[PDB]
Parts: C-alpha cells; structure tokens; sequence
C-alpha cells in the first residue's frame, strides 16, 4: 500500500540538456513530473514594460511582447524573490522584481540592431542570456528612430504565460519496444527503431509481455538558457512535492473541521 | 539659405527638376537641369547605399546567391534526372494515351 | 502654455499650431502633418 | 533561347525577342478552335501508335 | 447528365482531335485523388464540380 | 516581419539565429547544413528559420527622417 | 539543338521572362 | 518543397521514400503520447507541418 | 509614379510591389471591373423555340 | 500494389471495350436499341462500360 | 469641419459641460485642447475621439469610438481637404490574440 | 465624481502593477479600463493608487 | 474581451476552499474530494497512488469541464478504512517518494559532474 523506490541514472549532462532514466515508478508519477517541467517551475521574465519613446517600425506592444520572451538567467535569485502579488510593497521592490532599462537611438547611418545587449539590468545576476553566440534581436532601427523603455522582471511559471517556461523541449518516452503493446502497429516493420531500443535489427517489436507495467521512463530535458538543465529538474521535484504538501495541509484542516 | 536636398525633398526635387528641364525649349536650362539632376541622383544614391551599407547589404548578397544556387541546383538535379534513366517502374502516377 | 505641436510630413520638423491657423509647415510647405505621442503613462504587459 | 533567356537582366534579352523571333504566339479563343495543341512537348510529340502527329502548338 | 460536351467545334478541348468519343476525351477521369489528375481531367473535373 | 524570439511549438530561442543563418548561407553552406550547424534539430524549430520572411528590411526603407 | 526532358527547368524560364516583361495587371 | 500541379516527378511513393531517410515513418504517422496521463495513444497520429491561414472573421 | 525606380517609390512612401491599375477618386482606390458582352460585327444564328420564329440571324 | 495492378487492368480493359463499341458504330453495326436513336444507344453502351 | 450656414459652423474644440449643450456622458479630457486625441492613448467603446462643436450655445457634434472596439490610438494626422477645411484621420490599433471562436482555414 | 477619469495603478491583489484610467467609481469600487488588455475590470477602491500624468515648467 | 485572466487557473479566489470532502450516499464508505484550482497534474498522481493501496476499492478522478479549474476524486474503501485516510496516505507516500527521487537525482548529478 505504499511508496515506490525510484532510481535515477543520468546518462548525459551538458549545460544545455540532461538525459536521465527513472526506474521503478508509476507512469502517472513519471508523467506528472514531465508536466511540472513545462508549467510549474519558476523563472524570471520581463513582465512590465513602460515605454517612453518608441519610434521604431514595430508597435508598442510588439516590442513589449518580444521583450517578455527574452530569457533571463534566473538561477539562485528565482528562489529568493517573491511573487509580485505577494510582496507587501507598492510599486515593485528589489525583493520581488528586477529592473531593466533599454535606451537606444540610431544616430549613425547604418541600421541599428537593438539586441539584448542593450537591456541593462540593475542586478548583476539576472541578465539576459549573454554571459558566455549572438543576441536576441529586438528591433532594427533606422537613422533617427529610437526606443527608450524601462521594464521589470518578476517571478512566475509557465502556467500563466509561456514566457515563464524554462524548457526547449522535454522528450519523455517509455517502453521503446512495443512490449506492452500500448501502441499497436498495423505493420510493425515500417517503424524505425527507437533510440533506446534494446532490440536487434532483426525483430520489429518485442514479444508481448502480458503482466507488466511501465518503468524506465527516459527523459531529455532541454533548457532555454534561463535555468540550468539539472536545476529545472531539482526544481520540478520540489515544486511538485510542495503542491502535495500544501494539499495535505488543507486536507487535514478539512478533516479535523468536519 | 536652406539647401533643397535636405533632407526629404530629394525625390520631389528630382521630379520637379525633370519637369523644369522638360518645360524648357532652351538648351541651356535643359543642360543645367541635367547636370543638377545627375549630381542629385549620385548624392542620393550614395546616401542610400550608406544607410543600406549594413545588414540590408548583407541580405541582398544572400538572395542574389540563393536564386543563383537554385538555378544551379535545378540544373544539377536535371542532370541527376537524366542519369537515373535506368528503370522507372513504381505505380503512383498515370497519364492519358488516346486513340 | 502648451501650443499643440505637430510634426510635418515631408519635413519632420515640429511646428506650433494654435487654433485658427493654416496647417502648413513652417518650412518647405506641407499640408499633411501628424501629431506627437502622448505624455501619459504607457505601460504594457509583456504578454 | 533558353540560354539567351537565362542571361537576361545581365544584358537585355527578353520575352519580346521570343515573340519577335517567331517562337511563341498569341493564340486566342476563336483561333484556338483550329489549333491542335499538345500538352507537354516531349511527351506528346514523341512517336507511338499515333494520336495525331499534326500538332501545331504546344503549351508552355 | 451527359458526358462532357463538345464545347469547341466537335471536340471537348483543343488537345483532342475532332470526333473523339473515347473515354479520356469526354471526361472519364481515370486517376484517383491520390495519384492526381491529368491536366485535361483537372478541367473536366472542375466543369463537373461546378 | 522580424524573426520570432522563440519557436512557437518548442520554446527554443531562435531569435539569435537569423543573422548567423544568413551569414552561413552567404558563405557556402547549403540550407540544410546551415540549420544544424546552428543547432536546430527538431523540424519544429527548423521551419522558423526556413519559412521566415524578413519584412522589416523593407519597412526600414520608408525613412521617417533622412 | 533541341531541349529534352531538361524541360521543366526550361518551361519556367519562359514563364519568368513573361512575367518580368508583363506584370500581372498589364491588361488594365 | 514543390507542389506545382501537373508534375509527374512528385508522387507519394517518392515523398515517402525521402521521409523515411530522416528516420520517420514513411507515411507520416508518429506515436504520440497523451498529455494528460502520459500513456501512448494506441493509434499512430498523422502529424506534420501544414500552412494555415487566419481568416478575418474573428468572433 | 511611372518608370520610376525602386528607391523613389519608397521615397514617395509607396510600395514597389503595388501593381497599379486603379484610380484614386476622393482618396478611395477604385478598380474598373471588366465587363463582357457579345462580339459585335458578327452573325450569329440562334434558335429561340419560345416564339413564332424558327431561326434568327442576329448581328 | 497488387490492387494497383488489378485496377490498371480493369481500366485498360474498359478503355478497350469502349474502343470496340466505337468501331462497331463507325462501321454501322451498332444496331439501335428499340426505343433509342443511334447516338443514344451508343452513349448508353459506353456509359455502361 | 465645415461652414454649415450663416449661424452654423463646426470647429475642433474640447467641449465643456458649460457651453456645449448637447454633450455625452463620456470622458472628454482624454482628448487634448486641440480637440483631437493624441497617439498612444488607450481608448474604449464610446470614448470621444474628435471633439467637435457646432454653433447654434454650442451643440456637441463629436465623434466617438465604435461601441466595443477598444484600441490604442495609433497615429493622428491633420490636414486640409480640397475645400481647405481642417480634416483629420485618426487610426486606432487593436491587438488580436487568437482566442476561441476565431476562424482558421 | 472625484477620481473618475484619472489614471490609477492597481497596487494589490492579482492585478498588481497594472495601469488604467478609471471609468466609473462608487464609494466602494471602481471600474478601471486596463491599458494593456482590452478589458474593464472592477477593482476595489482601496487597491488603487493615483499616478497622475502632468507636465511641469509650463514656460 | 470575455477572456479569463490567466492567473485564474491557480489562484484561489476569496471564499473558495482548496479541498472539500462530501460523503457519497449511493455506496458505503465513499467520499468525493473536490480540489479547486487543480488539474491533471495533481489528480493523476493521487489516483495512481491510491490504486496501489490494497484496501481501496475504487479510485478515480475527473475534470468536469476544462474551462474550469476543479477536479473531483472519488474514493471508496473497505469498511475498516475511511477514504479520508486513504487520501491522506496516498499523499504522504507520494511525498516520501518524490523526496527520495530528489535525493537520488542530486547525488547522481554530483557524481556525473566530475566522476
Ligand atoms: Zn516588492
Ligand atoms: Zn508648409
Ligand atoms: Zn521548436
């Protein structure tokens, strides 16, 4: 009636993606982690843009939208900030936000690539991803056009807006050979082999294995720059464990109060 | 005391200078207008390339060459078609043959 | 004491137009001309 | 004509030379009723059991 | 209700030849939508679909 | 109009690759070998850069001043 | 000398030359 | 890709043979997983890029 | 705007891709739709059966 | 691909059948059905094929 | 704006709850004293765009945003027409995220 | 009334830090038309703080 | 214009309870937990964890409408076991397992990094 003892095995770890394998867990627990990578992992992203002069050919909201999608390195800050709606302040704080500032005027004759080099932060640690490969083009200005704005980055997760989504793509997979026949091929040999298939080039799918559950879920979490790919994971495990602890506290209050 | 090619009056002055050259049956006004117009055209084309000196100049060179490599890739694919003329069996295409 | 400043079309020079004025540029002569951005607070959600 | 026409915009060869040289023609609908038109040029102007063998135009 | 009619003089398109009652010359599309339709029968299929 | 910041499907940043990709095509790379020299594997991310049409270069021709 | 089965590349050169010379709204 | 209408060089066996050289099923099907439970869908779904438009009739 | 190059279409705030072919009448672009009619100067023998006539040589 | 062959054969037999109806009528052997002209019995045989 | 008659004349003017008699329940201070809203200003349905009065004291004759339209004023241009009257065109922009009910082909 | 027509800034609750102009205020709530979104929400009048938009030096 | 604000999927209003137990009357020993502002992330792990309990006779979850952010979890147990403690024990061990999975992922990182 009790818990299971999952085991992890990182196969590849770079600074852009992690490939691990989780064994001995349920498919629901392994898929619910996959969803926590995408939505509920906090990250810093520009979310408040005050435009003082915009004379580019793009809009006013086209700039602000393209600025929200610029990934900012949240890595130890993001767990010290508060959500904006919970800061006991009036008009953003250093303790719930990070302030940015873009001031660009094209004076020369060639066109200006306003890139994210121009976004100057007030904290040295939350910067757009420029640290160590070009930069995210924001606009191109002509001679005489300009852009001054100041912006604010707050904490959030990918369930509100996708801009707060820390991943490029999560590649979940389980049971590479159709051993459980969770999928049923009409012609099983037209199908290419998985990357993880422990199968020879002779046979097409594994023979049917009647009593058997999924384990060995293979993951490949790829970061967008904002968090490091093993911090996305360690944070999704803690974010899930915290949703559950909160549910349990509210449950014990509902039980004792009935 | 303000010059007329500064700044945005450039094209309008170009057409108006052509109109002033065309309105004249005197050759002197026509030649003065032709010289002024060629000088204004060169100055404006120089100003236009200098602003397009960066990052538009870079995409012109890539498009000019992409259609070039398509006219190259087309002819090499055509030679590959002519060479692969050994046997054309497979089904999924048909065609009329009347009378 | 704000005189309602406009920007020319073809000149891009700010003119002062008060009421009962011809809309023409203070130079080069242009009948089309546009208004300047507001001074109010423009705040967007980068969203 | 294909080679000269590939080197247009590098000198000055154009569609009007194809019309003037007598290669293409503007046929219209009341005159199209007495053309015998081939649809593609190789394949309808090759040699089999005969369909017509008297084509007079061909489609681009 | 009939086959494709002789819209030009005694033929259905200018590609065919005068007095051609055969199947292809009067509208019988013999391809499928997966193989695609020949140019003449694209047109006849449109005359029908109108 | 201007290269999107992220791939719509995936999430991956493709905003910094339009200049690099036009530079590789200017060099000599074929268009499929430029797209993985940049590091774009999924075909979701690869259509962002193939299909992109850059209009802001045409919109910059309409100078407000000079 | 004739043009054979190298003809899809050549069928479209005369189409491109036609559309350079005559736009699409030439009839107006 | 080229999708001119009457073209004899393109057909679906030829596109299918190319697609299977990039490691996909030659007919375009793929094996999707449910996003809500994570379990594979027992039918292979036909996924690929098509050009959509957005018509001006907004609600 | 005629025979005018491409920098100058853009200096007049225009697009070089505009086809042309339309009028500006009170600041509206208007197009003239082409109207068809019967060819003149040509004899056409019809047959109206819904009258007193067997045949009719219009011109 | 065996079905493709079965279909191409049926279609070629059919295009062949209508050619013989056309020959017969071109040499005046397609005798009219009692109730139809010639061009209607011809078109009927063809549409049946 | 025009010369309607001897006693009647239109003019671009902020109306005031003092002299302009016909007058709407709206916010007229969104538009500045020129009687024209300025670029960058958020508007909504039945906000006043071009303040205009016609003399009778003055009636209000101003133009309003179409109900439920809701944009941000994009640019305002002022000029004269063939008759030499002040004539302005305001355009209003409105960002449309693809919500449900939107038609895609 | 008093604050109808003024630019405020929502300073608590879920819409914190969001700017708009008050449309209708009562003794308790106010309707703010938000500047970014295309919507008019009804917020409590104590969650607001006036920001104003003025220019000095008028010379 | 009728678009709901996106924080409405996770932020609790004023007056809404997180979780709400209702005894079910058709069968004995069955309850319905109604969680607000939750989705298939939390509803699926609890159900699959409850199906491991041998004393649980039914467990399921549904999302009544996707435009609304509420799930219902129906649990039925054996008469010596209330579904209040089935649901509690299904969380306690789901927590213990996620915490252990975190410890193991962390040591496997620090061994992969130089090791
Ligand atoms: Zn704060
Ligand atoms: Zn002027
Ligand atoms: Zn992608």
């Amino acid at each position: 009636p009790y818990a299971n003892q999952p085991t992890v095995r990182i196969t590849e770890l770079t600074d852009e993606n992690v490939k691990f394998i989780i064994e001995n867990t349920d498919l629901a627990v392994a898929n619910s982690i996959r969803r926590v990578f995408i939505a509920e992992v906090p990250i810093i992203a520009i979310d408040w843009v005050q435009i003082d002069a915009n004379s580019s050919v793009l809009h006013d909201e086209f700039i602000a939208h393209r600025l929200g999608l610029i990934p900012l390195t949240s890595d130890d800050i993001v767990d010290k900030l508060q959500y904006s709606r919970d800061c006991t302040c009036e008009e953003f704080c250093p303790e719930c936000s990070v302030e940015f500032t873009l001031d660009v005027r094209c004076n020369e004759d060639q066109t200006r690539h306003v890139t994210s080099r121009d976004l100057i932060s007030n904290s040295p640690r939350v910067i757009p991803v420029t640290s160590r490969q070009d930069d995210i083009l924001i606009v191109k200005l002509r001679k005489g056009q300009e852009l001054r704005l100041r912006a604010y980055a707050k904490k959030g997760f990918g369930k509100e807006h996708a801009k707060w989504n820390p991943t490029a793509g999560v590649a979940f997979e389980y049971d590479p050979d159709n051993a459980l026949r969770h999928t049923v091929y009409p012609k099983p040999e037209e199908w290419p082999k998985s990357e993880y298939s422990e199968l020879d080039e002779d046979e097409s799918q594994a023979p049917y294995d009647p009593n058997g559950k999924p384990e060995r879920f293979y993951y490949n979490v790829e970061s967008c720059g904002s968090l490091r790919p093993e911090t996305i994971v360690l944070s999704a495990l803690s974010g899930l464990k915290k949703k559950l602890s909160d549910l349990q506290t509210q449950l014990s209050h509902e039980i004792q109060s009935d | 005391f303000r010059k007329a090619p500064p700044n945005y009056a450039m094209k309008k002055t170009q057409l108006l200078k052509e109109k002033a050259m065309a309105e004249d049956l005197g050759d002197q006004d026509k030649a003065k207008q032709i010289q002024d117009q060629l000088n204004e055209l060169e100055e404006r084309a120089e100003a236009l390339d200098r602003q397009r000196t960066k990052n538009i100049s870079a995409i012109s060179y890539i498009n000019q060459r992409n259609r070039e490599w398509n006219i190259v890739e087309s002819e090499k694919a055509l030679v590959a078609e002519s060479h692969n003329m050994k046997n054309q069996q497979m089904d999924p295409f048909t065609r009329r043959q009347c009378k | 004491q704000q005189p309602m400043i406009y920007i020319c079309g073809e000149c891009h020079t700010e003119n002062e137009i008060k009421s009962r004025d011809p809309i023409r540029c203070r130079e080069c002569g242009y009948r089309i001309m546009y208004k300047k951005r507001t001074k109010r607070l423009v705040v967007f959600d980068a969203r | 004509h294909i080679d000269q026409l590939k080197e247009r915009e590098y000198n000055n060869y154009s569609w009007q030379d194809l019309v003037a040289s007598g290669v293409v023609e503007y046929i219209d609908t009341l005159e199209e009723e007495t053309v015998m038109l081939a649809m593609t040029p190789d394949d309808l102007q090759e040699k089999e059991v005969a369909y017509c063998s008297t084509y007079t135009h061909c489609e681009i | 209700g009939k086959r494709i009619p002789f819209g030009f003089k005694h033929r259905t398109l200018p590609h065919f030849i005068k007095d051609d009652y055969g199947p292809e010359s009067r509208g019988f599309v013999e391809n499928s939508y997966l193989a695609g339709l020949t140019p003449t029968e694209f047109f006849f299929h449109a005359m029908g679909g109108r | 109009m201007i290269i999107p910041v992220r791939c719509f499907t995936c999430g991956k940043i493709v905003g910094n690759k339009w200049e690099a990709y036009l530079g590789l095509l200017q060099a000599e790379y074929t268009e499929g070998d430029a797209l993985d020299a940049l590091g774009l594997k999924r075909y979701c991310c690869r259509r962002m850069l193939l299909a992109h049409v850059d209009l802001i270069e045409k919109l910059l021709n309409y100078a407000p001043l000079e | 000398e004739i043009t054979p089965d190298l003809w899809q590349e050549a069928c479209w050169i005369v189409i491109s030359s036609y559309f350079d010379e005559k736009g699409l709204v030439r009839q107006q | 890709g080229d999708a001119t209408p009457f073209n004899d060089a393109v057909n679906v066996q030829k596109i299918s043979n190319l697609l299977s050289d990039y490691g996909y099923h030659l007919r375009g099907n793929e094996v999707l997983y449910n996003g809500f439970t994570g379990r594979k869908i027992t039918s292979q779904i036909f996924i690929g890029p098509t050009y959509y438009q957005r018509l001006k009739h907004m609600v | 705007l005629n025979g005018l190059t491409d920098r100058d279409l853009c200096e007049l705030n225009e697009c070089p891709l505009d086809p042309g072919g339309y009028f500006i009448i009170n600041g509206s672009e208007k197009v003239l739709i082409a109207q068809e009619k019967m060819a003149t100067n040509t004899v056409y023998v019809f047959a109206k059966k819904d009258s007193k006539y067997a045949y009719t040589g219009e011109c | 691909s065996k079905t493709y062959q079965d279909i191409q054969n049926t279609i070629k037999k059919a295009k062949q059948d209508v050619i013989e109806v056309i020959e017969k009528a071109h040499n005046n052997e397609l005798e009219p059905t009692p109730g139809n002209t010639l061009r209607q019995t011809f078109e009927n045989q063809v549409n049946r094929i | 704006e025009s010369k309607k008659g001897f006693d009647q004349e239109e003019v671009f003017e902020k109306p005031t709850r003092e002299t302009c008699q016909g007058m709407r329940h709206a916010i007229y201070d969104k538009l500045d004293d020129d009687g024209l809203i300025a670029p960058g200003v958020r508007v909504s349905g039945d906000d006043v765009i071009i303040g205009k009065t016609v003399t009778l004291t003055k009636r209000d004759c101003s133009t309003f945003l179409r109900t439920s339209e809701t944009g941000i004023v994009d640019q305002v241009m002022v000029t004269l027409n063939q008759e030499g009257y002040k004539f302005c065109k305001i355009r209003v922009r409105s960002v449309r995220i693809p919500q449900i009910g939107d038609k895609f082909a | 009334n008093e604050l109808i027509g003024q630019t405020v800034r929502i300073s608590q609750g879920p819409y914190k830090g969001y700017i708009g102009v008050v449309k209708d205020a009562t003794e308790s709530t106010a309707r703010v038309e938000l500047h970014s979104t295309c919507q008019t929400i009804s917020v409590d009048r104590q969650r607001l703080t006036t920001v104003g938009s003025r220019r000095p030096g008028g010379m | 214009m009728n678009a709901p604000p996106a924080f409405e999927s996770f932020l609790l209003f004023e007056g809404e309870k997180k979780i709400t137990i209702n005894k079910d009357t058709k069968v004995p020993n069955a309850c319905l937990f109604t969680i607000n502002k939750e989705d298939h992330t939390l509803g699926n792990i609890i159900k699959s964890q409850l199906l491991k309990d041998p004393q649980v006779l039914f467990a399921g979850y549904k999302v009544p409408h996707p435009l609304e952010h509420k799930i219902i979890i129906r649990v039925q147990t054996t008469p010596d076991y209330s579904p209040q403690e089935a649901f509690t024990n299904a969380i306690t061990d789901l927590i213990s397992e996620l915490s252990l999975l975190e410890e193991r992922f962390r040591v496997a990182i620090k061994d992969k990094q130089e090791g």
